[PDB]
């Protein structure tokens, strides 16, 4: 059985929500209700099978290449992504429930701000945030996820997913919406991806991708509607990126010590 | 906040690589190119009061830590990683360490897993004998006996019934026998006796080794040499013995050859697969060594002092019963070491 | 009681089957329940049966008849290939239709004495 | 395609599609690879269209296909 | 094999060694075994009830308990030959455990042969943790399968909502069909929705089968050719 | 306080307690470091595997009890730990593996890099049957002298001349070197092939990358055959 | 089943795959062969006439562009790029053909919204099925019957 992880300072979260982003009701929808909804569905889908003993991140990797396990993949991807989002927007990862700590001033580290300049042609963090807000509004028509990811070449770049698209495995990033029209450049990207997946010799037709997320923003209606409303998702993404927990985001960047 | 501290080192580390790289560049250049021109400069130069300071400070600094020194004497993890340049992509080793970082923090985000059986935990987290239930025994498959066609009718009193062509062992009796056997292991462990764990079926070694480790006992997983107990001087006399205190620490006292040839008999023998270890069981009888064994429906109960009715064919059932006995021994060992402290 | 627990055990859930494990006639549907073991349990020859399956078996799927026999072996075949036939049918996305236009057997229809 | 000659007494050949044996109906003619390959016709993969799938009382599935040929 | 005596009497044989002086030092196990005596009866025990179905073992129905005529129309006035044979053996033979659920399980998989193709894991997690409310078929912790139907049928007959087992079984079967149809659609739609957002898959199930068949059909081609050449030469004889 | 005598090794009652204890120690390391990746230079076939001999391991692994299959099992685990990526290895693994390396490392090697002399000449000696040859190879234009005499004068058989040219033909450098060959003993065939062997050994100094091609052609192998007194 | 935004449509296939004088007779062209259910995701349309072939058309541009760059490089085609592109194109076409022709259109008759925007406010995270149950009990079948084309009684 997959159970909803306990979050630090949960009593505060159930009373005052997440300050500057979500209210108490908004946080109950995104985490206490939706995470319960996902875990229960995952348990029903995977109970009695070998996947029941694997954590959601491993399930999505195991099932990423199986077309008829997409339902399990979607549930595992959403569960992993949601706790990635709830973790970097959380007031404090440490449990100051008995310490009553009210001073958590976390700021981008030097390694993060050094990789931002290197990967964005000298753009500042503030400018990159504006690009992230723009990318979310123009690339995610409906539900999806906004990620700041790091690849095998030490370069930070922006990835957006539609519905439950994993950042780890490019064949399942779901960054192109094929319901609408696509340019010849987008079709070239899809065609090149298909060729890479066909070069793999494995009988499971799987490729190697070492991309890892650094920041996760939930763009689903379960996270913003109640507090922001239809059409105000760009005000929600702005608040999330301005009140990130950088103790968690800094730890996600590999330092090498 | 303190990143600069590491940055200060990395700066020196980079500088050191630069100095070494161009030290090797000058190792290729012929001496005829550098030496004569270098000497000529000195022939055209005059030492100054300051220059002379280093003329003798370096002579001693090099006659103290290079010539008149002792060449020998009578970030710790992964200290041999060769980091890649900040412009170059991650190396294979760095990607492995980058994945290990992800595995500790992120890889387990999203959900926790409850009420799922993990095979390794039977060996490393065995329950205490008092917390064992019929359900737990049944989950491990201890109730599944042999085919009714292979029944050894001397086990009749342990049988709960037959189902799907096999005899079902009565777990209520298994639990009572298991508790009695566990108390014996704890008693012998708390008394300082030698406990030997014998099992020669494939896959049992891991359980046998850990059981011996946590009870400070002994195990045999490969083959019981016929005569190990009755012919001990011809088989085990050559191997080394040691003296230990009440805390099981080696005293270090050298042993007289008289003390190193004497038979060292186990105080208790635990047998996972008695049907294939008749030799050991008979030697235990001859040597008056109490024995514990898992007795399946085709196994003779009277050949052992303390039988435990149960499936002996499944590694889960065997490791579950072995784990319980091993933890009972551990508690006896911990109670003996505690009474010595106080 | 132990008897109540046994009736609900996972081994009890598998219906008794003595059909030949090696059948050379016409096969129209699965005849044996596929048993699956997880990778961790396979590493320890644990399948939830009475005895350990021989380590030679590398598949994670088998079909069996008897937990134990007079020959002191399990009667099993290390194959689970009827599941791939069902999943390949699902991938073809062709619904099964009645050539006689009968009522759908999976719906509780109000039938009459026609 | 399993056989290089239609099922005897039947106007349809047999194909092996997805772990099931189906009855393949050809548009008009049989592709020339049949005569060429002969009894090794099963060594090659063709594209088929699944017309309908029925269930018989014996518990079998009656799958009808159509040998889509490049045109 | 004879009931052994020397394995359970190690304490008594050892005590004779110590009392006589043949053994100077008491063994470490000696005190432990003395406090925890071995069981040494090794007897066959009678049993008077089948634990599975509660059937009484060892009860003889006397002619006084059969006053009415039988199915043949005859009264029973004397014990029959079976009643006059001693039946002590039945007290000692391990009872055959039976369950009504076994009959339904065989029926379910006879009616739905392809349910067998859904892999089942026999390795238990913890039987003691199962907290199931069989008012509904779905349960957190276990898959939806044939056993879900059987347990639902038992709950219906246990709560007396239905009287006949067949009626309860049919009611449970339809609940099972509804849940199976909702899952068949969730998987089809999930695949369709993913492809519409740019999901790419290396090998499908159909493709996997084709590749495996090619590997076998290639070895078969070689052998056929080889054995169609030995025949030609051997037949030439 | 009370003291007792107990078996030293947990494997005391096994057939070979000493071997099983050592295997257990190595198995613990392979379990603790199961994740560490292995060398990708293993494909490059790194030439390093100096493990102690079966007889040397018998001093520490049970003596007579030691079985060949037990020694094979020790090597499969020593190599697996040794083949862990050097960057990602730790001290614990190396400490355990140190005890199993041949102690020949105590001393040093007896090979000094060969180099051209003051006049750019590579000097090598070759032997065939009872004949010996000392050749001087220098960069030139294909001039050859045998004992101060022209090649066609000293060696009358064209097959002997072709044998001398073969090593230069393998490296396609027949017109790139001048050879001054001096030979003594045996007959024409022994001397010609002794010169052949010596030229091949002298050509490796000019380009050590061509040694593998010379070895594959068979010109760097000393022919052992000699006249055998009938027995 | 729809996870995010989308619509479940009750459609009616148009039996006018001829394409000759198409959309010229509001009755002869408004004829439905069979009804179907179709799912659209995000801003997808249920018509299928204005968006079919899109991938095939873009696929043929990509191959031609790659084939023209190959000619500049000077390559001798390939062993299986002409047989793989051909198969990819042959399947793309055979999967979009109609019973007679390749003009398959659909007439929207009903549409149920799956977007969480519709049902999250009143029914909550766990009440999508409750929403869909009340939606079925809230459909005015008069409006749907009105949209229904006239049956194509070619039979
Ligand atoms: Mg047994």
């Amino acid at each position: 059985i997959h159970v909803v992880p306990k979050l630090p300072n949960s009593k505060a979260l159930l009373q005052n929500g997440v300050p500057n982003i979500l209210s108490s009701s908004g946080f109950k929808t995104v985490w206490f209700d939706y995470q319960r909804y996902l875990c229960d569905k995952l348990t029903l889908a995977t109970a009695g099978q070998s996947l029941e003993s694997y954590y959601p991140f491993h399930i999505l990797l195991k099932t990423a290449g199986n077309p008829l396990q997409s339902n399990i993949f979607n549930l595992a991807s959403s569960i992993h992504n949601n706790h990635l989002f709830v973790e970097n927007i959380l007031p404090s990862a440490v449990e100051h429930g008995t310490n009553s700590n009210a001073v958590v001033k976390t700021e981008p580290s030097r390694l993060f701000l050094s990789k931002i300049k290197d990967s964005f042609n000298g753009s500042d963090w503030e400018v990159v945030k504006e690009e992230m807000i723009y990318r979310a509004e123009n690339e995610v028509l409906g539900q999806g996820w906004l990620f700041l990811v790091e690849n095998n070449e030490k370069k930070l770049f922006i990835l957006t997913s539609n519905n439950n698209g994993t950042p780890y495995y490019f064949p399942r990033n779901q960054s192109f919406d094929l319901n609408s029209a696509i340019s010849i450049d987008e079709f070239a990207t899809l065609k090149q991806m298909k060729e890479l997946i066909g070069k793999s010799t494995k009988l499971n037709g799987k490729v190697q991708d070492w991309t890892m997320p650094i920041i996760c923003v939930n763009l689903w209606d379960h996270a913003y509607l109640h507090d922001y409303g239809v059409g105000n998702r760009s005000k929600y993404v702005k608040n999330v990126l301005d009140n990130l927990n950088w103790s968690v985001v800094n730890n996600r960047i590999f330092s090498g010590i | 906040p303190n990143n600069n501290d590491e940055v200060m080192l990395l700066q020196q580390k980079l500088l050191y690589d630069e100095i070494r790289s161009e030290l090797k560049s000058l190792s290729q250049v012929p001496e005829d190119e550098i030496l004569p021109e270098l000497k000529k400069s000195l022939e055209q130069d005059k030492l100054s009061d300051k220059e002379q300071q280093l003329e003798a400070e370096l002579s001693d600094f090099f006659r103290n830590y290079a010539l008149l020194n002792k060449l020998f004497d009578s970030t710790k993890p992964y200290p041999n990683l060769i980091p890649s340049a900040n412009d170059k992509p991650y190396s294979s080793q760095e990607l492995f360490l980058r994945q290990l970082n992800h595995s500790m923090r992120t890889a387990k985000l999203g959900a926790t897993i409850s009420k799922v059986y993990y095979p390794h935990k039977d060996i490393f987290y065995p329950p205490l004998p008092e917390n064992i239930t019929v359900e737990s025994l049944m989950s491990a498959g201890v109730h599944l006996g042999q085919s009714t066609s292979l029944w050894r009718s001397s086990t009749q009193s342990y049988i709960y019934g037959e189902y799907k062509g096999i005899h079902i062992i009565d777990l209520n009796q298994t639990l009572s026998y298991l508790k009695r056997a566990a108390k014996v292991v704890e008693g012998v462990s708390e008394s300082g006796g030698i406990i030997l764990f014998l099992g020669t079926r494939q896959g049992q070694k891991r359980g046998l080794e850990e059981a011996a480790k946590k009870t400070h006992g002994y195990y045999v997983s490969t083959r019981w040499i016929p005569g190990t107990l009755t012919n001990s001087t011809e088989i085990s006399g050559i191997w080394e013995k040691q003296e230990i205190d009440s805390n099981d620490n080696p005293t270090e006292r050298a042993l007289s050859p008289n003390e190193t040839s004497k038979q060292v008999k186990p105080d208790l023998l635990v047998v996972l697969n008695p049907t294939e270890n008749r030799n050991a069981l008979l030697e235990a009888i001859k040597s008056r060594v109490p024995t514990i064994a898992i007795i399946d429906t085709d196994s003779e109960p009277s050949l052992v002092t303390y039988p435990i009715p149960g499936n002996d064919d499944s590694l889960r059932s065997v490791n579950f019963l072995l784990g319980v006995l091993a933890r009972a021994g551990q508690r006896g060992l911990q109670n003996r070491l505690a009474r010595n402290n106080e | 009681t132990l008897a109540e627990l046994l009736g609900r055990s996972r081994i009890a859930q598998v219906a008794n089957n003595h059909k030949p494990l090696t059948y050379t006639g016409k096969k129209f549907h699965p005849t044996h329940q596929i048993i699956e073991t997880k990778p961790s349990t396979l590493y320890r020859q644990e399948w939830g049966l009475k005895s350990a399956i021989p380590s030679k078996i590398k598949s994670r799927y088998l079909v069996y008849n008897d937990l134990d026999t007079l020959e002191r072996i399990t009667t099993f075949e290390p194959r689970g290939g009827t599941q791939w036939n069902r999943l390949r049918f699902q991938e073809m996305g062709v619904p099964i239709v009645s050539n006689i236009g009968r009522q759908n057997p999976f719906f509780k229809y109000i039938s009459r004495p026609e | 395609i399993l056989n290089v000659v239609k099922e005897n007494n039947d106007n349809k050949w047999l194909a092996a599609i997805g772990g099931f044996v189906a009855d393949v109906v050809f548009f008009q003619s049989p592709p020339s690879s049949f005569n060429s390959m002969g009894d090794f016709i099963r060594m090659k993969t063709f594209l088929f269209e699944i017309l309908e799938a029925s269930m018989e009382k014996n518990g079998s599935v009656s799958m009808h296909a159509r040998l889509l040929e490049p045109q | 094999m004879k009931i052994q005596t020397n394995a359970v009497n190690v304490l008594q044989r050892t005590s004779a060694y110590l009392k006589s002086g043949l053994l100077k030092e008491t063994p470490a196990w000696y005190n432990v075994v003395a406090s925890i005596p071995p069981s040494t009866k090794f007897t066959r025990e009678p049993r008077f009830k089948n634990p599975s179905n509660g059937h009484i073992i060892g009860k003889l129905v006397d002619v006084t308990e059969q006053p009415h005529a039988n199915n043949k129309g005859l009264y029973k006035t004397r014990p029959n030959s079976s009643d006059k044979r001693v039946g002590v053996k039945r007290l000692y033979r391990p009872p055959k455990l039976t369950y009504v659920e076994d009959r339904l399980r065989s029926l379910f998989y006879k009616q739905h042969p392809w349910e067998l193709s859904r892999p089942k894991i026999l390795v238990e997690n913890e039987i003691g943790d199962e907290n199931y409310d069989w008012s509904h078929m779905l349960q957190i912790g276990r898959p939806l399968d044939g056993e879900s139907v059987i347990q639902r049928t038992m709950y219906l007959i246990k709560t007396k909502q239905y009287g006949d087992m067949v009626e309860a079984y049919d009611h449970a079967r339809y609940e099972f069909y509804a849940l199976r149809m909702q899952e068949e659609t969730e998987q089809q739609v999930a695949l369709e929705e993913a492809e519409m957002f740019g999901s790419l898959f290396g090998v499908s199930a159909i493709e996997h089968g084709i590749q495996k068949e090619q590997e076998v059909l290639d070895v078969w081609e070689k052998k056929v050719v080889e054995e169609t050449e030995l025949m030609a030469a051997r037949t030439s004889n | 306080l009370p003291r007792r005598i107990v078996p030293k090794l947990a494997t005391f009652y096994s057939a070979n307690p000493n071997h099983e204890d050592r295997i257990n120690r190595l198995e613990r390391l392979l379990r603790k470091y199961i994740k560490l990746p292995s060398q990708n230079n293993n494909e490059a076939q790194q030439t390093k595997a100096p493990w102690i001999s079966f007889d040397e391991y018998a001093l520490i692994g049970g003596g007579t009890k030691l079985k060949p299959t037990q020694y094979t099992q020790l090597l499969y685990m020593l190599n697996k730990l040794h083949n862990i990526d050097p960057q990602l290895t730790n001290d614990e693994i190396t400490s355990e593996l140190s005890q199993y390396y041949k102690k020949s490392s105590m001393l040093s090697n007896n090979i000094k890099i060969k180099t051209l002399d003051e006049f750019g000449r590579s000097i090598a000696v070759g032997k065939r049957k009872s004949s010996t040859a000392k050749v001087f190879v220098v960069r030139g234009t294909g001039e050859i002298l045998v004992n101060g005499r022209q090649l066609n004068d000293y060696f009358l058989k064209m097959k002997d001349r072709e044998s001398i040219m073969y090593p230069l033909q393998v490296i396609e450098s027949v017109g790139k070197y001048n050879i001054f060959a001096t030979t003594s003993g045996g007959g024409p065939t022994g001397q010609a092939e002794s010169i052949m062997h010596a030229i091949a050994k002298a050509l490796v100094v000019f380009n050590p990358l061509l040694k593998s091609r010379l070895h594959k052609a068979g010109v760097l192998t000393r022919d052992y055959r000699h006249v055998e007194r009938k027995k | 089943a729809i996870s995010g935004d989308g619509f479940t449509w009750l459609v009616a296939r148009r039996q006018l795959d001829k394409r000759a004088m198409r959309n010229d007779m509001p009755n002869r062209d408004i004829e439905y062969d069979k009804l179907f259910i179709l799912n659209t995701y995000n801003a997808g349309t249920p018509f299928n006439f204005s968006t079919s072939g899109v991938m095939n058309e873009l696929n043929n541009q990509y191959t031609n562009m790659e084939k023209q760059r190959a000619k500049e490089a000077g390559n001798l085609e390939d062993s299986e790029m002409t047989a793989k592109q051909a198969k990819t194109k042959f399947i793309y076409e055979t999967q979009q053909k109609g019973f007679s022709g390749k003009e398959v259109s659909y007439i929207p008759l009903l549409a149920i919204d799956a977007s969480p925007k519709t049902w999250l406010t009143d029914y909550g995270v766990f009440g999508k099925r409750e929403y869909l149950e009340r939606v079925w009990d809230s459909i005015e079948w008069k409006i749907v019957e009105s949209r229904l084309p006239q049956r194509t009684k070619i039979q």
